[PDB]
RNA sequence: GUUAUCCGGAAUGAUUGGGCGUAAAGCGUCUGUAGGUGGCUUUUUAAGUCCGCCGUCAAAUCCCAGGGCUCAACCCUGGACAG
């Protein structure tokens, strides 16, 4: 309790916030009808540094904090070898939004819906296309990326794997 | 170095495992033999997983940092106290908190409340107040006694833990696994190698095959002291 | 032994690894041969080994893996076929595709024997793609 | 058409509009109101690109439209050609060899026809140079010196890469054409070519 | 810097737990 | 600006690209004709398949590169992958 948390917010240089939905999400109980604060913020730096996060709270600015303090514990570090672009192209299911992604040109800037532009303009990519294909979610449709950027593999550690010495590469 | 020889742990209750019809198969490639309704361990694996245990708790605490281990079986209780007063480690009496790893936060208010009263306890005011408050006092201390007694001496998380064999404290360990804390711990002839990153799989039946992987790991922790 | 020798080999290897035993166990036939051969040479797996055992030749095939992990081998094998029985994919030299860029290889039966994209590209040959891996 | 309108409305909205309609900078004696509270959505800010760049080169959005379709077809960085599909138009280069002092001041002083290109009159301020080309005045001009009070006023900013400012035979040419770093607008190629996606 | 000491010490267990799994024994 | 017509979005007819325990959906089950797919090795022809060359798929259009109208639209000259 020593008062207005001015050294220990850690003023949000190294992570930059947005919300991506807050949803007031309601329970009825004996006494009526109450509802709580969904929000869903996605932290990460644009070094390639990104995670989701939910949060609920009856204070709007609480579930977002909340939610983000459940973020920045949750961090994957984004595989992007090019001039901010993507290896290969990939696709990952997470309950029921699959998500395409596709590598692009540099001229380019990111085209996807809203919750996957929202992750991938966080992740400091510059240059890639990735349609949606299933959910309306966007929960599920952004932790679906986040799964379709993890299992993604640069050629310096798949030539690493396979052995193959090394050619087959332009850059 | 930190050798053990193959004559020490076989002629002990090391290869004498557990039940013939209870084994978590993904020990497959690994469990030797079986014999009399009693697996048999493979002791080359065992022991050259334990010369990686003993060079990665070794230069970890050559590194230094601070060691925890867990102690709650009641047939394994006592033997982790006395393998870790001298250890300088902390260390889970009888009995364990989900919580006491990754909710350490109210667990630290707990240990500042166990702190205050243990304090009350040594001041010797504690005959002031009659038996209802040196009761309430007794027994918080004495649930404190039980959890937060054995370790005191820390603050912030440890580097390694090694735990009592695998049943009673799936709940530790998968706070470890949380926490990403990598854990050696002892593995039985019927469970999970993955768990953890690195364990020691022996039977833990006999009570001189815990002290002697313990007694070698506090061996490998003191050294790591020595400096 | 069912309708495809092909899906044969490739089930038993994405049924092998996705268990985590690495180990498989599958006929020798002509192109199980070819495809191991071309297989084991490009570093997906690690060893190929031909016996018997009621004098019938069979292939037991080592896969990869790394140390004690979550799992022990990192980067799944993801194998898939593409020229179904029933409906046969024919490519030139044109169509032939760079898997992923080239992180996969797209083994296919060409006139010479079965190559890769390596070993079809520069000899400008096509043919019938039989399945790519990645 | 021109928009030919109230303009520091778009320096406060868009942001100060860099050279185009003002080298003076915005709210001289306002913005005392008005408080953003920092909603915005993303939408806004993509359409904030769009005028960023439409009002600073004056162009109808249709021909807009034009550009982007062309440096789609072009081969490369469409988010920079675009920026040179954008430079080289020629009211643009008259803005950037300080030929007049606002883009609208070089579309209406290249509307009544005062500049020679290659020896040759250009009536059309969307004329888009190339490189090694010729840009003067007219022959009345070094009798009506309109150029030379913009190149009085001028000199504080001095050229990009692609100019060449002789001084008294008024002659400016560019070597080739210009680099992103060369743009002298600040703003992300990315935001406005995603904009575009849609169509 | 704590949660960078631990993320480093993760990785030193993780490729402890990444050299000898293969060979060894 | 509204309306109408068409495509997109629509993976909402799905080869690329969907489903069938409970959401729309497995015949009540079985025999079997036509038809569809099919074990292994060796050999032969090459119908499919692939490679080379050649002919043609008018001109105009689209794509690339030049050129002309003060630019553009438009016009013109040459070239070609596909297939």
């Amino acid at each position: 309790g020593f008062g207005s948390k001015s050294k220990k917010e850690k003023i949000r240089d190294g992570f930059e916030e947005n919300v991506v939905q807050v949803r007031r999400v309601t329970k009825v109980v004996k006494g009526g009808k109450h509802m709580r604060f969904r929000a869903i913020v996605v932290v990460g730096d644009k070094k390639g540094q990104v995670g989701v996060g939910v949060g609920k709270a009856k204070e709007v600015v609480s579930a977002v904090q909340k939610a983000a303090v459940d973020a920045r514990r949750n961090i994957i570090t984004v595989p992007m070898t090019k001039y901010l672009t993507f290896p290969h192209r990939n696709e990952a299911d997470y309950g029921a939004a699959r998500v395409m992604l596709r590598p692009a040109a540099p001229g380019t800037g990111v085209i996807a819906g809203g919750a996957v532009r929202t992750v991938l303009e966080m992740a400091g990519v510059e240059n890639a296309l990735g349609k949606q294909l299933g959910s309306n979610n966007a929960l599920n449709n952004a932790r679906a990326t986040i799964v379709a950027v993890q299992t993604m593999r640069q050629f310096s550690d798949v030539a690493r794997d396979r052995g193959i010495p090394m050619e087959e590469l332009w850059k | 170095y930190w050798n053990i020889n193959l004559e020490e742990m076989m002629e002990a209750g090391v290869h004498f495992g557990h039940g013939t019809r209870k084994w978590n198969p993904r020990m497959s490639p690994y469990i030797s033999a079986k014999c009399k309704g009693i697996h048999i361990i493979n002791l080359t694996r065992t022991a050259r997983f334990l010369s990686e245990a003993c060079d990665l708790v070794f230069d970890a605490s050559s590194r230094g940092k601070q060691f925890l281990i867990v102690g709650t079986k009641n047939k394994a209780a006592d033997s982790v106290a006395r393998a870790a007063i001298r250890a300088r480690c902390h260390y889970v009496n009888k009995k364990w908190l989900g919580g006491m790893l990754t909710n350490w936060s109210t667990t630290e208010t707990r240990l500042h409340k166990f702190r205050d009263l243990r304090m009350e306890q040594t001041a010797g005011r504690l005959a002031r107040l009659p038996k209802r408050d040196a009761a309430v006092v007794k027994r918080q201390l004495s649930h404190l006694q039980t959890y937060l007694g054995g370790i005191k001496y820390m603050t912030g998380l440890p580097d390694i833990v090694i735990i009592v064999d695998q049943q009673e404290e799936y709940t530790a360990l998968r706070e470890c696994i949380t926490l990403g804390i990598p854990t050696i711990c002892l593995i039985d002839t019927n469970c999970n190698p993955d768990l953890a990153d690195i364990s020691i799989p022996a039977n833990d039946d006999a009570i001189a095959s815990i002290r002697l992987i313990l007694t070698k790991l506090v061996f490998a922790i003191c050294e790591g002291r020595s400096s | 032994m069912g309708k495809d020798t092909i899906a044969d080999i490739i089930t038993c290897i994405r049924n092998a690894d996705m268990n985590r035993k690495g180990t498989v166990r599958i006929v020798s036939t002509n192109i199980t041969e070819n495809i191991v051969k071309i297989l084991l040479r490009e570093g997906f797996i690690e060893n190929a080994r031909k016996h018997q055992e009621r004098n019938k030749y069979f292939l037991v095939l080592t896969l990869r893996h790394r140390r004690n992990k979550k799992g022990p081998y990192l980067n799944t094998f993801h194998l898939k076929r593409v020229s179904r029985p029933g409906l046969r994919i024919y490519s030139n030299y044109q169509r032939i595709p760079r898997i992923l860029g080239g992180m996969g290889i797209a083994i296919l039966s060409t006139s010479r024997g079965i190559m890769t994209d390596r070993e079809a590209r520069l000899e400008g040959i096509g043919g019938e793609i039989l399945c790519y891996i990645w | 058409s021109r928009y030919r309108g109230p303009r520091f409305k778009k320096i406060r909205r868009l942001g100060a509009l860099p050279g185009l309609t003002n080298k003076r900078p915005r709210a001289g004696s306002d913005l005392r109101n008005q408080s953003r509270s920092g909603k915005r959505s993303q939408y806004r800010i993509r359409l904030e690109e769009k005028q960023k760049l439409r009002f600073h080169y004056g162009i109808t959005e249709r021909q807009l439209l034009k550009y982007v379709r062309i440096a789609r077809k072009a081969k490369g960085s469409t988010g920079q050609v675009l920026l040179q599909l954008l430079e080289m138009r020629l009211d643009n280069i008259l803005f950037r060899l300080g030929m007049a002092p606002t883009i609208p001041g070089a579309r209406q002083l290249v509307n009544h026809r005062h500049i020679l290109v290659n020896g040759r009159i250009v009536d059309i301020p969307s004329y888009r140079c190339k490189p090694q080309d010729t840009i003067m005045a007219r022959d009345e001009q070094k009798s009506i010196a309109l150029i030379q009070n913009s190149l009085d006023l001028s000199p504080r900013e001095e050229l990009p890469k692609h100019l060449t400012l002789n001084p008294f035979p008024y002659k400016g040419l560019v070597n080739q054409i210009i680099d992103s770093k060369w743009v002298g607008l600040k703003i992300n190629e990315l935001l406005v070519v995603e904009y575009y996606s849609r169509q | 810097t704590r949660e960078r000491q631990k993320l480093k010490q993760l990785f030193e267990d993780a490729y402890e737990r990444c050299r000898n799994a293969p060979m060894e024994g």
